[PDB]
RNA sequence: UUGACCUCGGAUCAGGUAGGAGGACCCGCUGAACUUAAGCAUAUCAAUAAGCGGAGGAAAAGAAACCAACAGGGAUUGCCCUAGUAACGGCGAGUGAAGCGGCAACAGCUCAAAUUUGAAAGCUGGCUUCGGCCCGCGUUGUAAUUUGGAGAGGAUGCUUU
RNA sequence: AAGCUCCUUCGACGAGUCGAGUAGUUUGGGAAUGCUGCUCAAAAUGGGAGGUAAAUUUCUUCUAAAGCUAAAUACCGGCCA
């Protein structure tokens, strides 16, 4: 016996072509970000208040 | 109860709780069913001078002749 | 490269530290004062 | 050819359980396999492989017989002379006459 | 008991309810065994038993009651363990086919082989199945010779004694189709 | 059998009445606290397990998404307006389904909802 | 109080209700 | 038995607790990959590979505790082996 | 002679230990790293990336708050974070990955080399996890990963990308799956002897 | 004599070879407790000495732990 | 994703790398102190789902202690005498969870999650600041935590009757003599 | 040469926390004997007393890896009967529940498992004219969304702050 | 910011833990009633527990190994009445 075996790569072998999840993209990865609309906004109000 | 007699036996003066009570007994404020309640009355007596049901299960017990508030 | 020297320092403060907790019974140092050397050690000069 | 000599009440009891007909060869292989196998012990300074050795000693149930005959074989053969054994009787009889004298 | 009467058994432990019976014929393939006795109890307290020829044989199933196993203080009986025994048989046994395949599976699992190499030389017990009611009677009795005045056979009670109603029996190793159905039993 | 020390276990219920005016003084600031509304949740029919029982209906625990949704009270408003809701129990037959939106419009038909604010 | 809660509790707070006789 | 007309109730999904995760799938399998095997298992695989079909069944059994534990291990290293041969 | 301190004494044993225990090969893989040109190659490229830091994002949310009190691209960024970036090779959007060879609980990126072996994406093991967190504005980035770049830099991802994969993983290819360790120095080789002549000679 | 004063307890109750106190128990942080002896743990239970601040949280709660001083005092 | 492969790989805890990381690592806990803080947590899985958060607060400490019985047998577990050691050390801190990180022949291995309550960070942020309330004071001394459930019975069903809502309770509730008013 | 990160330390460093008491009730650990019956032994006393650790105004439990076998019920807790029933016991001394059913009271929820990735959006300090300034923690994951009788994402049209 | 609705898109659920063997203790409860110690040590149309002789192990019912939560209940102690 082998007391210590190289690996035989039986599943990494084999290279797959598409992603593991087929969960739809959000709007949010397309648009601009909402999380940086709110703060400029907040910053716009302290602006103004001065 | 060595507390206690070192308490009848001290000169310091008995700490006198009011009977006051976590949750009110009587409806208060400036609405309809708080200027219509009776102080001396029973919940299903003054559910019953509302016409409204007190409770939404069926009777445990053997209600008041007039009763209208134990559906 | 290979740690030689680290492990040669290592492996004596090693022996060291067994030598003093043993030594510290007094029956050990009775023992390692009777006990002879063998020749297994001195192997290596012609035979 | 090395000479295996058993000096062990673990490996006493092991030999036991072959040598009766509780587990076989196939067994002791069997049971070899398990979590303490395929652990190397090489190229591990002393240090390293002392702790493991003090810390990591199987525990396995082991039978007064095999204890019995660790004991019988590590026996000196000096171990229990006449001489030692009768005045070894003498000591105990003595002490059995200073108890008595002590109580009375 | 039943194992340890039986030279030629190898004792196995608990079945998984939630696997397959046939399952269990690949089980036996795996101890390279023809005959397989399971013991499958329903709810805690009713024993149902069994015996089987494991690749395509017939199979009988049994409900087992009344068990009064051995270590009980009242048998006053003992044999040796591995021993071939006598096996008596009864005249419904050889009249009714149902009752003959049952023999003939009886005979195959308790049959101890003549020449097998864990079986003791000396015959001292008897194992009696009977027919009185709808039911097998099982018992096993050791032999004692007795001289005789101027030698004779006693027999005392040893172990298993044992109630099988035959519940059904299957021409397959735990399925097929069904031969006979008792169409009598009472279930607790 | 008084083979254990029940005279230090033993419980006498002398404060029945006490723990009676309690109670109802309970419920007496519960229905203060809330005037108009009853004091107490509507409770669906349900059937008893056993078949000693089977043949007598009381009452459950919370009404049931589906018959919230057949008899038309919305599921997180449900419990606002007061009506238990359970969300393990299952219909399992168009008998119950039926007489629990019936009770269930009932409640609707004998409600008074106020305004919001 | 969690965001969460603060959302439900201002969506569908507990309201004002009588029944009738 | 009283007469009531059955119902068809909706899919649970706490009866869908039965895992078809092919993502679980995938993440179990590479770190199946990653990391190796158990002595115990290495010996299951040596049988597997040199016949012993029986003797690694009655092996895996002894040490899983299980008929069926040690049918399922059993198969999932053969599929292992099936496919280090492919991959090879 | 001299008594170091237990920590010091703890740390060069276990610089000992890793260097003479035979490792499995996934931890083999990590000790085989790249080479100085290869990276001053993939770290310029991930400095003309690097994110923005607090000061100047503040500066720039200052910059569009002023201006509606008295329309843009999509930013380009190297992403880091061990959850995103493994979540962006698992779905195939990641164009480079540079994983870090020193993580403190390993079992974090073991798994790394294969999932990046198996989606296709090309990966580099990288000394320094301090570097990859000054490469990112923090302390410790375990991985970073190139998803997208700019049209001007564009063929120099693709070339690093090349250069990456064929000097350093068709080597750590040839030698991926494979055992590390046995570095036997020469202390360590004569006490091996002396235990091989002590015990196989004789008695046992 | 194998008891002098303990400082803790005021009685002539610590060993002096033993150095510990034989009805508090001194060099231990505890103070001396048995449910044996009812009549001891009554002898030296709280309300057998003066209660210099345990006796004024009382009124402070009735009042309700409020601070300040009164509206217009001097 | 990298916290389910992380899941996985614990699940397989005899496999080669997993078997070589705890070897190398019972070796450094053994020469380390028998309770020593742990600043990043070893199974970061494991303390993720046992509620451990990245927070200026929570803190690992890591306990060995020896195994074995007393051929009676301790109705506490190990986990739960290394949870109560541990917790006597940080006695400032409330012991949240704890869980195994290695085993060894001698002593076994434990990890314990530790949330301190008087931060300010901790008081701010809900669902820890009930461990921030004064009823869930040294949990692990009266059975509150995992180990403590499930030596103490706390399931439903009929095979823990006498053990739910207290064993002891239950006991009483059982041998009490009750006399109504009216009998 | 310099500088990062990791680990480990010092400080009468800045700010905090723990110990002890009480212990009627409550959560755990540990754990007797007297007594009773039986050829003997298990048993009973008792999972009690004594000893140890830990909270509160209540504690604990608690929202089914439950009950059930029905036409089904629906987190937990307590009372009534269930019932001296099932069940274990030389089927001795004896021990001894629970489901259903009537009542009291009712209330449901939070995380880990997904990538915000078109923007760590989160948080501890300490400097403050209090309005906002920096030190940091943190990507080995702090916010928001979701917790499987679910949910996510897009679309859609009403409805709520 | 939120509720619902719909769908040619998805839908991640707790491991030295279950479990097997064994010892002690405990329970009315060897399908071990529960707990703890030691050895071995899992799964994914999975797992747990029940029903069933009805012909194979069909059917039923819940999701364990993370956590919070008032009321109905105890109360020889504390402030009183
Ligand atoms: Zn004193």
């Amino acid at each position: 016996e082998d007391p210590y075996p190289d690996t035989v790569e039986w599943f990494t072998s084999v290279e797959e072509k598409m992603p593991l999840s087929a969960a739809p993209e959000p709007k949010r990865r397309f648009i601009p970000s909402k999380n940086e609309a709110k703060q400029i906004m907040k910053l716009v109000r302290a602006i103004r208040e001065g | 109860r060595e507390l206690q007699k070192r308490k009848r036996r001290s000169s310091r003066p008995t700490i006198r709780m009011p009977n006051r009570r976590k949750k009110a007994l009587n409806p208060a404020g400036n609405n309809i069913i708080a200027k219509s309640w009776n102080k001396k009355e029973t919940l299903s007596q003054n559910y019953t001078r509302f016409g409204l049901v007190a409770k939404l299960g069926k009777a445990t017990g053997g209600t008041a002749p007039g009763n209208k508030a134990l559906l | 490269e290979d740690g030689d020297q680290l492990e040669r320092e290592l492996d004596a403060m090693y022996e060291h530290y067994k030598e003093r907790k043993a030594s510290q019974d007094a029956k050990y140092r009775a023992k390692r004062a009777r006990q002879e050397v063998d020749d297994e050690e001195w192997e290596g000069l012609s035979a | 050819r090395p000479n295996i000599d058993i000096i062990t009440a673990e490996a006493m009891t092991l030999a036991h359980q072959l040598a009766t007909g509780e587990k076989t060869k196939a067994d002791l292989i069997d049971e070899g396999y398990n979590k303490y196998a395929f652990k190397q012990k090489e190229g591990l300074p002393d240090w390293f492989l002392e702790d493991e050795a003090k810390h990591d000693k199987p525990i396995k149930p082991i039978t007064k017989e095999a204890a019995q005959a660790i004991k019988e074989k590590l026996r000196a053969l000096n171990a229990r002379p006449i001489k030692k054994v009768a005045e070894a009787r003498a000591r105990r009889k003595l002490r059995q006459a200073k108890k008595l004298e002590k109580l009375k | 008991d039943l194992a340890s009467m039986l030279p030629h058994g190898r004792k196995d432990a608990k079945f998984d309810t939630k696997s397959r019976l046939y399952e269990l014929c690949e089980l036996a393939e795996l101890y390279n065994c023809n005959n397989v006795l399971f013991f499958e109890a329903r709810k805690g307290k009713d024993l149902y038993m069994w015996f089987s020829k494991v690749p395509n044989g017939p199979t009988v199933k049994f409900y087992a009651q009344n068990l009064h196993t051995m270590e009980e203080l009242h048998f006053q009986g003992n044999c040796l363990k591995g021993s071939r025994p006598i096996l008596s048989f009864d005249a419904a046994f050889e009249q009714e086919p149902y009752l003959k395949v049952i023999k003939e599976l009886f005979l195959h699992t308790f049959g101890v082989p003549q020449g097998h190499k864990k079986s003791k030389p000396f015959i001292d017990h008897v194992l009696s199945f009977s027919v009185a009611d709808g039911k097998i009677w099982v018992r096993n009795y050791e032999i004692r010779e007795v001289e005789k005045v101027k030698t004779d056979i006693n027999l005392i009670e040893i172990g298993p004694r044992f109630v099988l109603t035959p519940i059904i029996i299957q021409e397959g190793s735990f399925g097929g189709p069904i031969l006979y159905e008792n169409k009598r039993f009472i279930s607790p | 059998h008084f083979r254990k020390h029940w005279q230090r276990r033993v419980r006498c219920h002398f404060d029945q009445p006490g723990k009676k005016v309690t109670r109802r003084l309970a419920r007496r600031a519960k229905a203060a606290a809330l005037a108009p509304r009853p004091v107490d949740k509507l409770r669906p029919i349900v059937r008893c397990p056993t078949v000693k029982y089977n043949r007598r209906t009381r009452l459950g625990r919370g009404f049931t998404l589906e018959e919230l949704k057949a008899a038309g009270i919305p599921r997180l408003l449900a419990p606002t307006i007061g009506i238990a809701v359970d969300h393990r129990r299952k219909n399992l037959s168009e008998e119950s389904l039926a007489a629990n939106v019936q009770r269930l419009k009932d409640y609707k038909a004998r409600l008074i909802l106020f305004p919001r604010k | 109080v969690l965001e969460k809660t603060k959302k439900r509790l201002t969506h569908f707070p507990q309201r004002k209700y009588a029944v009738k006789a | 038995g009283h007469k009531t007309t059955r119902r068809v109730l909706k899919e649970r999904p706490s009866r869908r607790k039965g895992a078809q995760s092919k993502r679980t799938q995938f993440v179990r399998s590479l770190i199946r990959e990653v990391a190796g095997l158990a002595p115990y298992e290495r010996r299951v695989i040596e049988l597997l590979r040199n016949g012993k079909d029986k003797r690694a069944r009655k092996f895996s059994k002894k040490k899983l505790g299980t008929f069926g534990r040690a049918k399922r291990k059993c198969e999932e290293l053969q599929r292992i082996i099936a496919e280090s041969r492919r991959a090879h | 002679m001299v008594k170091w301190p237990e920590y010091i004494r703890l740390q060069r044993q276990k610089k000992i230990l890793r260097m003479r225990l035979k490792v499995p090969p996934a931890i083999a893989q990590f000790q085989y790293t790249l080479d100085k040109n290869l990276a001053a190659q993939a770290f310029k490229l991930l400095n003309k990336y690097r994110p923005e830091t607090k000061q100047e994002k503040k500066e720039r949310l200052l910059r569009e708050a002023t201006a509606i009190k008295e329309v843009s691209k999509k930013p380009y960024t190297v992403k880091y974070g061990l959850n995103h970036v493994v979540g962006l090779i698992e779905n195939k959007k990641a164009s480079l990955v540079l994983i870090a060879n020193d993580v403190d609980p390993i079992e974090l990126v073991v798994f790394l080399p294969a999932l990046c072996r198996k989606m296709g994406i090309p990966y580099a093991i990288i000394k320094g996890k301090a570097r990859l967190g000054t490469l990112v504005h923090k302390k410790t980035a375990a991985v970073v990963a190139i998803t997208e770049v700019r049209s001007e830099d564009k063929n120099e991802l693709a070339k690093l990308i090349s250069a990456v994969k064929e000097g350093y993983l068709e080597k750590v290819e040839d030698t991926r799956k494979r055992w590390g360790g046995g570095i036997m120095g020469f202390k360590a080789q004569k006490r091996e002897e002396k235990r091989k002549k002590s015990l196989e000679t004789a008695i046992k | 004599k194998t008891h002098g004063l303990c400082r803790r307890c005021g009685r002539r109750s610590l060993h002096n070879q033993k150095k510990v106190c034989a009805s508090c128990g001194y060099p231990a942080a505890k103070t001396r407790k048995y449910n044996w002896s009812e009549k001891a743990k009554r002898r030296k239970v709280t309300g057998t000495g003066r209660m210099r601040y345990l006796s004024t949280v009382p009124r402070r709660f009735k009042n309700g732990f409020r601070t300040g001083v009164p509206k217009g005092a001097r | 994703g990298a916290l389910k492969y992380l899941e996985e790989l614990s699940k397989k805890k005899q496999s080669d790398v997993v078997r070589f990381l705890l070897r190398v690592r019972c070796w450094e806990y053994r020469q380390l102190n028998v309770i020593h803080r742990a600043s990043r947590p070893s199974r970061p899985d494991k303390a993720r789902r046992l509620g451990y958060k990245a927070k200026q607060g929570y803190v690992i400490y890591r306990v060995r202690v020896r195994r074995g019985g007393r051929q009676l047998k301790y109705q506490r577990s190990l986990r739960a005498t290394a949870e109560e050691r541990v917790g006597r050390r940080c006695s400032n801190l409330r012991v949240l969870n704890s869980y195994w990180v290695n085993q060894d022949s001698t002593y076994k291995y434990y990890e314990v999650i530790l949330v301190d309550p008087n931060h300010k960070a901790i008081r701010r942020d809900p669902r820890i600041n009930w461990i921030c309330n004064p009823v869930h004071k040294h949990r692990e001394c009266r059975g509150l935590t995992s180990t403590g459930k499930k030596s103490r019975g706390l399931n439903k069903g009929h095979r823990f009757n006498k053990t739910r809502a207290g064993r002891r309770k239950t006991w009483k509730r059982h041998n009490t003599l009750s006399l109504w008013r009216y009998r």
